[PDB]
């Protein structure tokens, strides 16, 4: 069991329910509901979430440590030194290598496959919550959206639409089934992240209209500008760029063969700058 | 003695310094007595990461001269720079030569560091021809192919395909067939032929070099991956 | 007139009072209502013992464009209407931009709304008048469109007053909140919905709007059926816009409205912006013309509904 | 539930049950009984290893990441890229500066603290089972003898002793008692490792007699150098090291108190790389 | 000219060669003209990185020539490498000193630029005193002291209790204390004064320098846990 | 002596028909037994057909003392006696030190122990005198003592031979092989145990408690009961060497055996190693005496036990 006894947590610093850093045997993130009488829909929501992140253990999954009932409702988790994707490619403007950006592109697609293989759709990825830990390895956080695929039709009932558009896939903005999440909308995110990855920037700068944005998007009208991707973008990865992004959601593909295809704009990809000659006895 | 000559470069090494080091070595060659396997990796040492680091300088002086791409003294400074130091890089490499052609090539004793010798001047003399440019081009060319035309027959005759040196001499020869003279087929034609040998005895590997071995290896394998693009 | 002119003289005089803003300088009286994106806040300048409303909105921005919104918003420091809310001043502290603003203690007419069920035709001819100037104002005196009107964003005060607020003056703090959660309604004109076209134009329609939800007491836009109509799950966001592009404006019912406040809204809410009436043939329609001529205890009557 | 369904894992390289480097959603490291019929005996010792992991998420233990069955049974765990402190300290003789030392003593005590919170008893730390990832972090792994203590005293029944005498507690040693292991045995374990850390060498180099080092420890004649220590050691570290190495058990401290203490010897020192001149910009 | 100077010197630390960048910056001060703020802080920064370079050569030959504890040519000629490297650490300071106290002490711009040259003449001088054990130390050290008073009087007059240059001379000054004199207990006072005179102005830290500002704060607390410990 | 003569021989043509030795090199046929770190195969050697035993002993060591360990056991080359196992030759592959040596189809007397239930006291006769030339031989002619005596280290074959294996030749293997697993039980000697001494006379010690084990057939620590002797929980090992040090030393029944062998294992297990029998004043004891005179078939009585 996960359950933190009360006291032993120590809450700190705040970052952005809501986010502090702590302390439990070492720094730790806090994720509290800041209330003081939770409602039974903000109880099943976190019932919910420790539910999803107690079947999390990868190196690319942000480490659930436990969970705090008492004092207020809070999640435990592992604190990262470093920012977050969004921060390095839109806030510093991190000059990372095409092979970094290769590389950042296939942990979070590890991350990801390893999500779907125990049937998590995640459902909130977007670059703030892939974490560059200590600068090397992606973490994926966040899982207050998270789900579990029920094998029956009939459990999912009704739920607000909840999430940031930019990266909300068309099926899921348009929210016509009773179920428009699937792991392909994950996919499409991540389609959004390869863009921010190999553009540098977020799709449709031109456009300020939050409600336009949402609008055009699910009608079909807007879709992101390939072209604004950097010349030193492998056009492997354009085309999965692309094809992650498509609007018909099955044509898109599982993450486990993405990453495949990510292993293939890889190996040839780069060999860094020119090459390296006699290597000097130690 | 010489024994007071090595521990003062050896010293000097661990200093990172290669002046005094190379004065020391130059001074240990210059006495004409044949060196040991553990005297000439520092020799190499020395008159290589020093030839390094004049080469860093020529690659971003000349880059900052091919794209500056006006008509002033700043890149009128950057000749009157770039021919000064790419003098001072021609009077390295001829030390090294004058060095080794006279105490060393003829003077040994071990077959395995006769041809690691010509590695050494061959890869000197392929070093001189990327970045001499006009007449004095040929006869360095030709000098580093007739290197490479008698390191390799007894690379392969007497050597193993795992050991570091013929790794080492196909890696350079390689580099050389795709920079200096710009046949990649070849090049690459020869390191598919080193990836297919160098893989038959991968269950001889020794603790001698292991370290060696796979070095240039995934040095190879880059290499590879770089020129079928 | 008079009174405005006065009012206008204690505001100066009242900023002259005080000196710089930051956070420490105020303590929290109540929290006057919040969305989405922002807060609102009832607090004590400390300095100056002035109570204002002090606005909190969440960005997550660079420096250089956080400075570029402050800077941008010291244009209010000018903007002196008595159809528009008050300025005192801008900063940011730890992730927040701060507009405080004149207090008004009377709310929004959206909160207004939800006491009074619904708002007397009368009443709204003063509200309609107010919504004008105010347009007028700032599209004359401060070259910009407000982009935002609806109930929630008309302020109402003790001394009748009617002003508007949350309008777009600095440009970059539009593009700033872009990056945005979605709502759950909208008050935006077709052709803004479509790209099509972008001017006051647009304000006016959203005027139109909200005077139909004010009016009847619901929502402008998804016009009830038959029978909810004789009393007087939520549709989705996207429905909504698609609802407003594709489908007839709503209007006001037949009988319980003049037939002047129906044609006012009326030529508010046509859907091609050209054939739309513009602030000059708004300002002398039958219905203002009427309206600004009544004269309406509009100050008593909204004590009264609270 | 943690089972990898067959064929997904891709067993590679040997390393040292056996290890071997593996594949499965990346780099992982496998432990498998080689043999084909496991014994009873050999099935509750999987069954007790994997029941152990499960309980632990903590940066400084080694990340369980599942287990398999059906081609041989195993442990999937996360990989570490760099080397064990008994290789650094024993082997490459890795320089480390006093403050790094001191930090890997706090995060293997604060992997140990986390353990014992949740009452697993490790049984067979030492230098060996403490990997220094990335040359950076401390995880603490190989739980093949680690134990949940047991609220009744009868459970515990017959387990022949092992484990490597360097690290093992002189009541380990002598085995009187139905169960002499204790949180306080893992502690003085980690009072050899402090050893290891604060000498750079194996406590008893001297002697080469392996039963005579398990007579005479067990017996009270032989214990720790303590002189060995070298003289860039915080005074509070070598009282620190004396104290996890008490003979007496309950004369040595616990977790917390350990990590009460390690905390306030890095404030009890000037840890700064080495001094503070003009920092050029 | 001046601009072809500054060229030279700005591409030759492009190119991480600490003397050649350093030359064209002697050449600079030799005209006798009156610094930027701008063309300060590179010659600043190649002198410091020479001095910090020859400070570790001999430091760190001395101190393995003296972790040999014996009696051979190891600490013989093989140590007359620590009088080499003091030679030439002796070298670079003598010509900074002769090109400071003859362009830029005599007449100054700006009165923080006083504060400037004389924290460097303090830095320099000390330095060498450390260098040199014998009669020459005496000197020096009293010529530092008499530098860093010199500065710190005018930093207590006329700088802020924020600025780079005034926490860079407490920095440098306590560690003067700390190291030269051995006296930790007026080092401590120092800083640990600095240090809560720091902290007052904490609202005053505009984006010229609060880097700067804070990061020789924290490398002052560093210093003072250090020497109190 | 002739025999033992030509089987050096024969040895000494197999050494020179073969040279170097690798992992390479090498065919398994069987597993002929394991221990506390080392294990044991019976090989074909592929380049020379020779069949030989091959031991690995598992060992992180660095290169410099791996290096040290085998040219350190290179001393075995040397080593020739009818007591003493032959070997091959040594190496250093994966994770493990192999050492290669003459293959005794016998097994060890611990193997036959188990099979013979108790080894007749004139076979030990031969076992007794085999050891003690054996011991003979190391000490003079290289400097050694055993340190590992006991019953799984006297290896027997199809010629009659008993030979001594895996006695301390290489010091650094000695070194290496200190950090350990624990083991189940003890042939060490008292003083050995206590630092107090250390010579051959401790070798003898273990001799003593060998034959003791091999005459009763089962083990010397701990003597027997009253019940249990007549017939005729394991004691953890600290106990066991407790019991060494502090306890007399065990002795053979009283009626079963001969006073001279009683006399013979008596002074070879004294506790106290100044008064304990050397191998001079064994040689010409009367036990024997006796058993060097007698002449046994051993090579027929080893067959016909297995
Ligand atoms: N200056 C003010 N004086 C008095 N009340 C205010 C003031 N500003 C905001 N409020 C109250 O705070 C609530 C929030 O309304 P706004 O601040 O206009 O935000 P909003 O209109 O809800 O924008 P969204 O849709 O939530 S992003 C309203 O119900 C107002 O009554
Ligand atoms: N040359 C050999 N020929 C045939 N069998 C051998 C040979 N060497 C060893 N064996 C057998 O391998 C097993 C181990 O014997 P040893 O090598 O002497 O180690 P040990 O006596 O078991 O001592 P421990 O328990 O490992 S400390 C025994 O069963 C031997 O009979
Ligand atoms: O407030 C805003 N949107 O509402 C937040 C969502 O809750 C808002 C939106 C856009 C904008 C452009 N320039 C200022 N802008 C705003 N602010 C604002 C404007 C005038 C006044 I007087 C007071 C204010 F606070
Ligand atoms: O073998 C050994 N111990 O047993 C392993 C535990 O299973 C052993 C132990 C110590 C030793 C010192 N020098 C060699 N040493 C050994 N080896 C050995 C010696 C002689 C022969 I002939 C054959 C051998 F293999
Ligand atoms: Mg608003
Ligand atoms: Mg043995």
């Amino acid at each position: 069991d996960w359950e933190i006894p009360d006291g032993q947590i120590t809450v700190g610093q705040r970052i952005g329910g809501t986010v502090y850093k702590g302390k439990w045997h070492g720094d730790v993130a806090v994720k509290m509901l800041n209330v003081t009488a939770p409602t039974p829909q903000q109880l099943q929501a976190f019932k919910n979430e420790v539910g999803v992140l107690r079947k999390t253990r990868h190196v690319n999954i942000l480490l659930f440590m436990g969970y705090s009932t008492k004092p207020q409702l809070a999640i435990v988790t592992q604190w990262c030194e470093g920012s977050s994707l969004y921060h390095h490619l839109h806030i510093i403007e991190t000059k990372f290598e095409m092979i970094k950006l290769i590389d950042i592109a296939r942990q979070t697609a590890q991350g990801m496959d390893y999500l779907h293989a125990k049937s998590i759709i995640h459902r909130d990825l977007k670059s703030n919550n892939i974490f560059l830990h200590e600068d090397l390895t992606v973490k994926i956080g966040d899982f207050g959206l998270a789900t579990v695929k029920s094998r029956w039709s009939g459990s999912h009932q009704f739920e607000q639409l909840s999430g940031s558009i930019l990266w909300m896939a068309p099926e899921v903005i348009r929210m016509q089934d009773k179920n428009p999440y699937s792991f392909q909308s994950d996919v499409y995110a991540f389609g959004i992240v390869l863009y921010e990855l190999m553009t540098g920037q977020l799709p449709y700068s031109n456009i300020n209209n939050r409600d336009q944005i949402i609008f055009m998007v699910g009608r079909g009208y807007l879709s992101p500008d390939l072209s604004k991707v950097r010349s030193n973008c492998p056009k492997a990865m354009k085309r999965l760029m692309a094809e992650c992004l498509k609007k018909k959601r099955d044509e898109r593909p599982l993450f486990p063969q993405i990453l495949a295809s990510i292993e293939l704009l890889a190996r040839s990809l780069p060999k860094i700058h020119r090459s390296a000659s006699e290597p000097s006895l130690n | 003695d010489k024994e007071e000559l090595v521990q003062r470069a050896k010293l000097a090494e661990q200093a990172e310094r290669y002046d005094d080091m190379a004065a020391a070595m130059k001074e240990v060659t210059e006495t004409g007595v044949e060196l040991s396997n553990e005297e000439r990796n520092l020799l190499s040492v020395a008159y290589k990461n020093v030839v390094g680091a004049r080469r860093s300088s020529w690659r971003v002086i000349s880059s900052i001269e091919q794209k500056t791409e006006g008509s002033e003294r700043k890149q009128q400074m950057a000749k009157e720079y770039r021919v000064k130091v790419e003098k001072e890089l021609r009077e390295i490499c001829y030390d090294v030569l004058g060095l080794l052609d006279k105490h060393l090539i003829p003077k040994a004793s071990n077959p395995e560091s006769k041809v690691f010798y010509l590695k050494m001047k061959g890869d000197y003399y392929r070093y001189l021809a990327e970045v001499a440019t006009g007449e004095t081009r040929n006869s360095v060319v030709e000098d580093s192919q007739k290197a490479y035309q008698d390191a390799f027959e007894i690379s392969k005759a007497k050597m193993q395909p795992t050991h570091p040196i013929r790794l080492g001499l196909a890696l350079n020869f390689s580099v050389f067939y795709y920079e200096i003279l710009n046949s990649p087929d070849k090049a690459c034609q020869l390191a598919k032929q080193a990836f297919d040998d160098a893989i038959a005895e991968l269950d001889t590997l020794n603790e001698d070099s292991y370290k060696d071995s796979t070095l240039i290896m995934q040095l190879l394998r880059d290499n590879l991956t770089l020129w079928t693009s | 007139d008079e009174q405005q002119r006065k009012r206008l003289e204690a505001f100066l005089t009242q900023k002259q009072k005080v000196g710089e803003l930051k956070d420490d300088d105020f303590e929290k009286i109540s929290e006057l209502g919040a969305g989405n994106g922002g807060v609102v806040f009832k607090v004590s300048h400390k300095p100056s013992g002035l109570v204002m409303a002090r606005k909190l909105i969440h960005l997550e921005i660079k420096p250089a464009i956080r400075n570029q919104i402050i800077r941008e918003l010291q244009v209010l420091h000018e903007c002196n209407s008595p159809y528009i809310v008050g300025f005192y001043g801008a900063f940011y502290s730890d992730g927040e931009i701060s507009i405080c603003m004149e207090h008004m203690d009377g709310g929004s007419l959206d909160q207004v709304l939800k006491k009074a069920g619904r708002i007397p035709e009368q009443i709204l001819g003063k509200v309609s008048i107010a919504v004008i100037k105010g347009l007028t104002y700032l599209r004359e005196k401060h070259k910009i469109m407000h982009r935002d009107v609806k109930p929630s964003n008309i302020l109402v005060n003790s001394r009748g007053e009617i002003k508007l607020c949350d309008f777009g003056v600095s440009g970059q703090l539009i593009d700033a909140m872009a990056n945005a959660f979605v709502g759950t309604r909208s008050y935006m004109s077709p052709e803004r919905l479509q790209g099509t076209h972008y001017s006051v134009q647009s304000d006016i329609w959203s005027m139109g709007l909200s005077l139909v939800e004010m009016a009847v007491g619901r929502y402008p836009i998804p016009p009830p059926d038959a029978k909810e109509l004789e009393l007087m799950p939520p549709m989705a966001i996207f429905e909504l816009l698609d609802y407003i592009v594709n489908e007839p404006p709503p209007k006001l019912p037949s009988g319980v409205f003049s037939l002047e406040f129906q044609d006012f809204v009326n030529k508010c809410l046509i859907k091609n912006p050209a054939e739309r009436a513009d602030l000059k043939q708004l300002m002398v329609h039958a219905f203002i013309k009427r309206s600004d001529a009544e004269e309406v205890d509009f100050a008593g009557w909204l004590c009264s509904t609270i």
